[PDB]
């Protein structure tokens, strides 16, 4: 009853900091069956292990990056920076997006698929390269649609976020794209991306 | 809580328990074992010793007296207590063979010693008496008109008729292999072999002649306690 | 905080005057506080009962909960005469808050409980404080059980701090039949048992002594060796009750 | 624990008022009602060199005191009360003049005299016994 | 605690009551149980027996104190023993004095009397037995149930002691045929009433019960082993 | 595992009069030391090892980065993720790179972190903060069984509890019986229990850690249990050791509900010690010491037999035992023919090992009072009433 | 993480508690569903927006803590002595609706739901229940 | 500021003293206040040297409370009431005037102030022809306020039990009555 007790004091020291938030290259897809999903120009599968796919199906969906224009060809790749340029790439179709998920400065290139056949060239896992593609890149209702044909159609168009950049005329940019460097479970890739414009 | 009752003897528990009276009762535990068996031929007392130093006299431990030539005595608990009640019980025998001149029944001994027991919680105690329990089990073995007889007391002053009873420290595990041991065809001989044996297999050091007291009855001769050669004599067949 | 107290009246049995009176006393007035407010009067806030410890004055209080399908709290009164001072300081002020923002509630304080000796005091003061610092139209309302009416704080058992009284008696043999028939509802029990020659042979045994009696006859058909729960269980169900342990003390005549 | 906490309060205060590093001007004055209950370490000199008794007053202090209070006052025999022999402190003399003056504000008359203040006097130094005689 | 009201027979429970005295009533409960029968001429008094260990004698719980009156225990050793020798110095006065037996009210009279003093004055402890008095007298057989509140009933039979709620209800169901028994059937009635207390593993053996039968002519003779063995072969079986 | 520690000197104590075969010895000791001298100095002055791999390592030293944070492993997930600790407090979900050593990582050991986006890079198996490794013996004390006057039942125990499952232990597990994890010393204050634990630490095969029961408790919100953790996952790293914990009552009273947060850390850090206890299979090699005064004032779950079986008793020193302290603690002094010492003694009083230490102190000073160092009788017989200060005489006769 | 705020698709923000530091309430990331986040699980999120970014189930494995680490305990019935009658009614309490369901269903009488084994610590209790788990074949569990 | 003494009482030891000077910096902070300290007898009940711990901190609290009171620091704008039921045993020091000038015997109502309570509080209830304090007065001597109101309390639920919208003269009656015999 006669308590009266004292009181002590043990205090816990409380502290945390936000890093410099971590910017994570990932592209997610689910073209036929998995919900695909590689952080990258390095390339590596960050889940769906070994595609049952090939690779090349995806890899033409791969800004920061643009194309080498040389001084008589408008580069609108070039000039719609700071802010970037957005594209809807339709092979399947893909769009690339930027957003502000958690702590990291998404720039997702989310990829999507139907209508794989059964026997189709791109599940067996056969490829032998990607010749030299050109696209023809023009304006048909205020957009920069190029026009591409698959060597192994491409109606690629490409916004500008700055909607004031004036529309290059319709040229033939000729991109070689091939898939430098891998292993056999395509888990550790290396990309090539070189592009060089043409008139 | 308990604690509230076993202050005075005067108080009921919730259970209506005497819990002075099983304090007394726990108390004989702390004394040593005494056995007693009884048998058509007669009755027989073995009793340990608890020595603590060899240099004691064996006559000075008394765990074994006679009230009687007839009857014999064990005892159990506090020894001041035990002579007490040893002495109020060759008082009444010696009143008995006064007034009577005749030897009591045993069981005419307990219950004298019974009434001078449980005395504890009676006004007649105003010149001075026991004002708690006795702190004593007592066994009691004699031959009467009835042949042979053995009795035990309670220190509550509850007697029983027994073929054979041990109280005190091993009281539970001695009866227990009785209980076992006893045949009612027991003889004499057998019964105190019997005895020494539950003894040396209760016994917390090795029989020789100074540990155990013995004493016998029987209709024949009076009560006869085994003297140095006569226990040795016991001891030496076991 | 219980919010189903799982009965429906048919579980508990032999308090039909006290069943009443405690809705007359709680879920009337809830029900019909417009009719209270029209004979502009304040409706009982508190209702004190009392009885002893075996007449279950929580199965009542829970039945009054299932029945007004209301929250339920539940409080202590020997929870609260340890634990020090905080007895009202912090718990009574956040009980009935608690059954404040919990609408509707039926707060609960069982046990009688004394109503050094200086923290019981606060504990009472709060208790009654904030029973008066509440909403006067009484959305919530509290039941006290006590185990007896012998400690009584005239501030407590004054007109609105605890208005209506209810009084527990000494269950009675219809009230033992009923409530051992009703204990045993879930027992595929055969109808060859007696149930008024076990309420007669159930003397002094009030309400918590058939818990006792009837679920120890349950187990002792189990222990009879899974037999139908004939007679032959429950005669010695009686016999054993609470008296089940055999002391076996000597001395004894 | 919280009567050896008070205890080190006190030790504390006694080490810090006489203790190893001595204090340079630093005066205290500590008032008690029962110093008889004080501990000795802090009823030595070098600690507490004076220990001044405050009595009540005694016949020409309470005159003073009546003085002194009822300078505020309003005009209004207090010799016969300061005469009068009641052990009362300044703190009643206090008290029996503002009595006084709160019955003059009763009675709306802005000057007491012998009725009210007498009146207040009896209220103020009530003493009553209800005592059972047998005590006596 | 609030248990402080039950600590001596002095002090009154708030609710109003002795608690030492309920606490005596239940100590008797420990004791085993004892049922005692009245015919038309002669009464009876059957008791359970108990032993220690079968290693020795049963305790009796059947104690004769006059010719005509014989009592039966139940509870302390100590204090039925000491009601016991009151009870036998008293019945020897009052042969000395008046040269008639003892009356079976008078004699419980003073019994409830006797047992008063310790329940109202402080010192010796109440006398928590219970007793069951089988008298004869004027009226003729007369049953007393002295309980240790210092308490008498007049009952037509009682069981007192362990699990006595059997054979009190039993008592109950066979109250129609009691008061035109004779000497077997009443036995056998208390008989049963003992069995009904006993469970079913144990049964009512030699060296289990002990008979105490007193009348007009026949003195209160208590029976053992060898002599309660033709009251048991008219018993029948155990209901089971 | 690794291996124990507390390396001490030679024990000399062989001569004590000074009389050169003490200076042989110890001029052998000195040579020695001055080889090691020597010899180190001279492997340092020419040792020229270095580089070799360098760019590998100087790579994963870039990748790790500097400052490099130690956390607590707390827990683990998938082999890239696991749970890190900092010594703030605060825990997190990192990755964990891959030159680390996936077989090092267990629940308490600590981890090498990333100062930026934290990330397990290293193990430290010697973390030993800075107390912890306090509270580690180096120095072996320089009393030992010789020094200790009596007790030989209380040097008996604790030989059997500490030494012979630390020596041949086959004993234990023949008869099958399992070694008496833990052992609690306890009597009146200046028995010998803290002298008795000198004495093992000095004829020791075991890392020996000293600790004071007070040294536990700490400030900050957990760091209690933690370093109570930390020392005896030192136990166990370093077994077989010894732990002794003198003053266990500093934290071993009787468990009350707390009600102040630092009372409540109190109990947490207790709680923590029992498990730790508790954590060991007492066939393990590890053992604690605890000594104390106060032995009735413990809380009776400490000392249950399924924690500390056995419970050393230090009973104040009886008359030989007395003797023979006066005779170990006057071996030093230059005593003359006529001191007896039998009267002091004699006398029937409460002597206890400090005790009689202290009177052979205050005889010698009494002696230097007088400018001798001879020390007479007498000089004891002021020094026992100098240091012995403060039942109604003629009551008892 | 803390209470759910009842999100319903449209409040799926949760208060939630990191350890010393603060408490905040946040929303989730795109990979969880709130299926898998409920209230008292480890989450681990992210520094700036704390959003909640993978649950963290804290496993369950014997190596960890202390658990049942048995599942046929070496303790049978003739390990175990001076609870006759309590070994005997432990019986009654597991081995009888266990291993005799049918005696408990034909009596329509629930099987024992709870049983509680109070007495001094060292009197046995623990073995005892151990020495009946070995022979009411099944595994034993000890939690402290 | 309503206070009830027995409410700051406080095991822990130096908080009782803490909150009687945090209420009387509140008061200071906040004039014009009103200290209305309930149950004064649970704080100022004498000074003395026994030495058990709890009165000691309650003497501590009583001279914090005095300190507070008529200290120092005097007191402005700040005017306080304390209501005990056992006046004679409140400290001197704390009975001396400065402190307490006034002490104000709130006894139990008189005949004339009995029938002015049922009167004052008959007010809210309805009255149905003819209701008379004085039979009321002399059938409830040694009632001191509350329980009055109880008879008023009661009577409505009187009303209840015959199912009326009124109060009748039996009802109060009847309601005095068990007022009573509950005060027993
Ligand atoms: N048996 C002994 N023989 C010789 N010296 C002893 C003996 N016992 C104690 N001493 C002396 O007592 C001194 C103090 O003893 P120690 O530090 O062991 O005390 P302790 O009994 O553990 O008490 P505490 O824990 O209360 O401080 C030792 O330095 C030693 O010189
Ligand atoms: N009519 C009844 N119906 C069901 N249970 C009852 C009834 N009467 C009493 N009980 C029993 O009483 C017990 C509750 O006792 P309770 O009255 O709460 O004690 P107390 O008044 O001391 O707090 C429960 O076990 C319950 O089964
Ligand atoms: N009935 C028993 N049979 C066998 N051993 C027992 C028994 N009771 C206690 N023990 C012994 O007691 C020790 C501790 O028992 P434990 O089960 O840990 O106690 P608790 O019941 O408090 O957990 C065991 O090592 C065991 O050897
Ligand atoms: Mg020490």
């Amino acid at each position: 009853g006669n308590l009266l007790f004292l009181a002590c004091y043990c205090i816990g020291g409380m502290s945390a900091i936000k890093p410099d938030m971590k910017i994570k290259l990932r592209m997610e897809g689910n073209v036929n069956g998995h919900h695909f999903v590689i952080d990258g120009m390095d390339l590596e599968v960050k889940e769906g292990g070994p595609l049952p796919f090939a690779f090349d199906i995806l890899t033409t969906a791969f800004n920061r990056v643009f194309a080498k224009y040389p001084d008589n060809i408008q580069d609108y790749f070039k000039q719609s920076f700071p802010k970037g340029y957005s594209w809807e790439r339709s092979l399947c179709n893909a769009r690339n997006d930027i957003t502000m998920e958690g702590d990291t400065f998404y720039n997702k290139v989310r990829f999507y698929g139907t209508n794989f056949p059964a026997n189709g060239p791109v599940m067996q896992k056969k490829t032998l390269k990607w010749e030299p593609s050109t696209e023809k890149m023009y304006v048909r209702d205020g957009v920069l649609t190029g026009d591409i044909e698959m060597a192994l159609d491409f109606r690629t168009t490409y916004k500008a976020k700055e909607k004031g950049v004036k529309l290059p005329g319709a040229h033939f940019v000729d991109h070689c794209i091939e898939i430098l460097s891998h292993d056999k479970d395509y888990n550790k890739v290396k990309l090539y991306e070189h592009a060089v414009a043409h008139s | 809580t308990r604690s509230e009752y076993d202050r005075g003897v005067n108080t009921f528990s919730p259970e209506g328990r005497l819990f002075q009276v099983e304090y007394a009762i726990e108390a004989i535990k702390l004394g040593s074992t005494a056995i007693g068996i009884q048998t058509s031929e007669g009755v027989c007392l073995a009793v340990e010793k608890r020595i603590t130093s060899p240099l004691m006299e064996p006559s000075s431990i008394e765990k074994i007296v006679e009230i009687d030539a007839h009857i014999g005595c064990a005892m159990s608990g506090l020894i001041a207590d035990a002579k007490t009640l040893i002495d109020k019980a060759r008082v009444e025998t010696q009143n008995h063979w006064f007034t009577y001149n005749e030897t009591m029944t045993v069981e005419s001994v307990t219950q004298a010693v019974s009434n001078l027991a449980l005395q504890f919680g009676e006004e007649d105690a105003d010149p001075g008496a026991m004002s708690r329990p006795f702190g004593v089990a007592l066994l009691f073995g004699g031959v009467d008109e009835k042949g042979p007889q053995l009795f035990h007391m309670d220190p509550s002053g509850t007697f029983v008729q027994c073929d054979a009873r041990a109280i005190g420290s091993a009281s539970e595990g001695a009866q227990s292999s009785l209980q076992e041991v006893y045949h009612k065809s027991m003889t004499l001989k057998e019964a105190i072999k019997s005895s020494l044996i539950i003894l040396k297999q209760v016994m917390e050091e090795k029989l020789n002649a100074t540990n155990i007291e013995l004493a016998t009855v029987q209709p024949g001769q009076n009560f006869h306690m085994f003297t140095k050669e006569e226990l040795e004599e016991v001891i030496k067949d076991i | 905080v219980d919010e189903r107290p799982t009965e429906q009246y048919s579980d508990i049995g032999g308090l039909d005057k006290q069943i009443q009176e405690l809705v007359e006393a709680i879920v009337l007035p809830m029900n019909h506080k417009e009719k209270f407010e029209n004979l502009g009067i304040q409706p009982p806030k508190g209702v004190l009962m009392y009885g002893p410890p075996g007449t279950g004055k929580t199965l009542l209080a829970r039945a009054c909960a299932a029945q007004t399908k209301a929250t339920f709290l539940k409080l202590a009164g020997p929870q609260l005469v340890q634990m020090f001072i905080g007895d009202g300081a912090k718990l009574v002020r956040d009980a009935f808050a608690l059954a404040k923002e919990k609408a509707p509630s039926i707060i609960f304080i069982d046990e009688l409980d004394a109503i050094g000796d200086r923290e019981v005091q606060r504990t009472m003061l709060e208790l009654l404080n904030q029973l008066d610092g509440f909403q006067p139209n009484t959305q919530v309302k509290v039941i006290a059980a006590t185990n007896r009416v012998d400690i009584l704080d005239p501030a407590l058992l004054r007109s609105g701090r605890l208005d209506r009284k209810i009084e527990f008696p000494m269950p009675n043999e219809e009230a033992r039949a009923r409530i051992m028939q009703i204990h045993s509802r879930k027992m595929n029990v055969s109808p060859d048992v007696n149930y008024e020659e076990l309420a007669r042979c159930t003397d002094d045994f009030n309400g918590a002594q058939c818990k006792a009696v009837c679920v120890e006859a349950g187990m002792i058909a189990l222990r009879r060796g899974a037999t139908e729960l004939t007679h032959e269980d429950y005669m010695e169900g009686i016999l054993e009750v609470q008296a089940k342990k055999k002391a076996n003390l000597q001395y004894y005549a | 624990g919280a009567d050896r906490e008070v205890q080190r309060i006190l030790l504390e205060l006694l080490n810090q008022m006489d203790g190893f590093d001595q204090n340079v001007n630093v005066k205290v004055i500590m008032a008690t009602n029962r110093a008889d209950t004080l501990d000795p370490a802090l009823l030595r000199p070098g600690r507490l060199d004076r220990k001044i008794e405050f009595p009540l007053p005694d016949r020409r202090q309470k005159r003073l005191i009546f003085s002194t209070i009822t300078s505020k006052m309003n005009l209004s025999d207090l010799e016969d009360y300061v005469a009068r022999p009641d052990k009362i402190s300044g703190a009643d003399i206090n008290s029996i003049c503002q009595e006084s003056g709160m019955l003059a504000v009763r009675e709306n008359r802005y000057i007491v005299l012998a009725k009210d203040f007498e009146k207040a006097y009896k209220t103020v130094i009530k003493k009553d016994e209800q005592e059972h005689e047998f005590y006596k | 605690f609030r248990n402080q009201y039950d600590n001596d027979v002095t002090v009154w429970s708030p609710q109003g009551r002795i608690h030492q005295i309920e606490y005596a009533m239940e100590a008797v409960k420990q004791g085993s149980a004892t049922v005692g029968l009245k015919s038309k001429t002669h009464a009876v008094l059957v008791a359970l027996k108990r032993a220690q260990s079968e290693l020795a004698a049963h305790q009796k719980k059947i104690l004769h104190v006059d010719n005509h009156i014989g009592i039966s225990i139940a509870g302390l050793t100590a204090d039925a023993r000491l009601l016991c020798n009151f009870m036998r110095q008293e019945c020897l006065d009052s042969r000395f004095v008046f040269d008639r037996p003892l009356p079976v009210s008078r004699l419980v009279s003073l019994i409830g009397s006797k047992t008063q003093i310790p329940t109202q004055r402080y010192g010796r402890r109440p006398y928590g037995v219970g007793l069951l008095i089988a008298g004869y007298d004027d009226m003729g057989p007369h049953i007393f149930q002295t309980c240790p509140s210092a308490n008498y009933f007049d009952c037509r039979a009682m069981s007192i002691g362990a699990r006595s709620q059997s054979a009190r209800t039993y008592l109950e169901r066979h109250m129609s045929e009691f008061m035109e028994c004779n000497l077997n059937e009443l036995v056998k009635h208390g008989l049963r009433a003992l069995r009904e207390t006993l469970p079913a593993e144990q049964d009512l053996t030699t060296k289990n019960v002990s008979i105490g039968i007193v009348g007009k002519d026949l003195e209160f003779t208590i029976y053992d082993d060898d002599d309660v063995s033709p009251f048991l072969e008219g018993l029948e079986e155990r209901p089971q | 595992t690794k291996g124990p520690d507390a390396a001490s000197k030679l024990p000399l104590v062989t001569p004590h009069t000074q009389c050169r075969l003490k200076l042989l010895k110890l001029e052998r000791i000195k040579d020695y030391l001055l080889m090691e001298e020597e010899f180190i100095r001279n492997q340092e002055q020419m040792k020229p090892l270095e580089e070799k791999q360098e760019e590998e390592r100087s790579k994963v030293d870039d990748l790790r980065g500097t400052p490099m944070s130690v956390g607590t492993l707390e827990e683990i997930i998938d082999d890239n993720h696991a749970i890190v600790s900092t010594s703030v407090g605060s825990e997190h979900y990192v990755s964990i790179l891959s030159f680390v050593d996936k077989d090092l990582l267990e629940p308490g050991c600590s981890v090498l972190l990333n100062h930026k986006v934290h990330a397990v890079i290293g193990v430290l198996m010697d973390d030993t903060d800075p107390l912890v490794t306090v509270m580690k013996v180096e120095k072996a004390p320089q009393e030992t069984y010789a020094d200790i006057g009596g007790l030989d039942n209380q040097i008996q125990e604790i030989k059997e509890s500490v030494e012979l499952p630390l020596t041949h232990p086959e004993y234990y597990e023949e008869m099958g019986i399992k070694p008496p994890k833990g052992v609690i010393l306890y009597g009146p204050p200046g028995t010998g229990k803290t002298l008795l634990a000198k004495a093992v630490a000095n004829q020791t095969s075991a890392t020996f850690l000293r600790v004071v029961g007070s040294e536990l408790i700490q400030k900050y919100l957990g760091d209690g249990p933690k370093l109570v953790r930390e020392l005896f996952r030192v136990a166990e790293e370093h077994a077989p050791s010894i732990v002794f914990i003198d003053e266990i009552d500093a934290i071993g009273t009787k468990r009350y509900d707390s009600n102040s947060g630092g009372e409540r850390e109190i109990q947490r850090t207790m709680l923590e010690l029992l498990n730790q206890l508790d954590g060991f299979d007492s066939r393990g090699d590890v053992k604690v010491i605890m000594a104390t005064n106060r032995i009735e004032t413990l809380d009776p779950a400490l000392i249950r037999p399924g924690r500390i079986d056995r419970k050393i008793e230090f009973p104040l020193p009886d008359e030989k035992t007395k003797k023979r302290i006066f005779q170990i603690h006057t071996s030093r002094m230059t005593l003359a023919d006529d001191v007896t010492l039998d009267d002091l003694i004699m006398a029937k009083d409460d002597l206890s090992g400090a005790d009689i230490k202290a009177i052979c102190t205050e005889a010698g000073l009494m002696a230097l009072r007088e400018r001798r160092m001879k020390v007479t009788n007498e000089d004891f017989k002021k020094s026992k009433e100098n240091v012995l200060y403060k039942t109604p005489e003629g009551l008892y006769l | 993480c803390t209470k759910i705020i009842n999100a319903d698709s449209e409040d799926p923000k949760y208060i939630i508690n990191v350890k010393q530091f603060a408490k905040f309430v946040v929303d989730l990331s795109d990979q969880v569903a709130p299926t898998d986040i409920e209230e008292g699980m480890r989450v681990g999120v992210d520094r700036n927006k704390y959003q909640i970014h993978i649950p963290l189930p804290p496993k369950i494995d014997p190596t960890v803590t202390m658990m049942q680490v048995e599942e046929k305990p070496d303790v049978t019935y003739s390990d175990v002595g001076g609870c006759k009658e309590q070994i005997e009614k432990l019986r009654e309490v597991v081995e009888t609706p266990l291993l005799h369901p049918e005696r408990f269903v034909n009596l329509g009488i629930e099987p024992p739901k709870g049983v509680l084994l109070f007495g001094p610590p060292g009197t046995g209790k623990t073995l005892c229940a151990r020495a009946v788990a070995n022979r009411t074949d099944a595994c034993f569990i000890r939690v402290i | 500021l309503k206070v009830v003494s027995s409410s700051i009482v406080d095991k822990y030891i130096g908080e009782s003293a803490r909150l009687i000077r945090e209420m009387f910096n509140y008061a200071r902070d906040h004039q014009p206040c009103i200290i209305f300290m309930d149950e004064i007898d649970a704080i100022g009940g004498r000074r003395f040297s026994e030495g058990t711990s709890a009165d000691r901190e309650i003497q501590r609290t009583l001279m914090e409370l005095l300190n507070q009171m008529d200290g120092f620091d005097t007191l402005h704008r700040v005017k306080m009431i304390m209501a005990t039921n056992r006046p004679d045993t409140l400290d001197p020091a704390l009975l001396r005037p400065g402190r307490l000038d006034r002490k104000i015997h709130i006894d139990l109502p008189n005949e004339q102030a009995r029938l002015d309570i049922l009167k004052i509080h008959a007010g809210p209830i309805t009255k149905h022809g003819e209701i008379d304090y004085e039979a009321i007065v002399k059938l409830s001597d040694g009632f001191n306020g509350a329980d009055l109101r109880n008879v008023c309390t009661e009577a409505g639920m009187f009303a209840i039990r015959a199912d009326h919208d009124f109060v009748v003269q039996e009802d109060f009656m009847k309601a005095v009555r068990k007022v009573a015999d509950s005060k027993k």
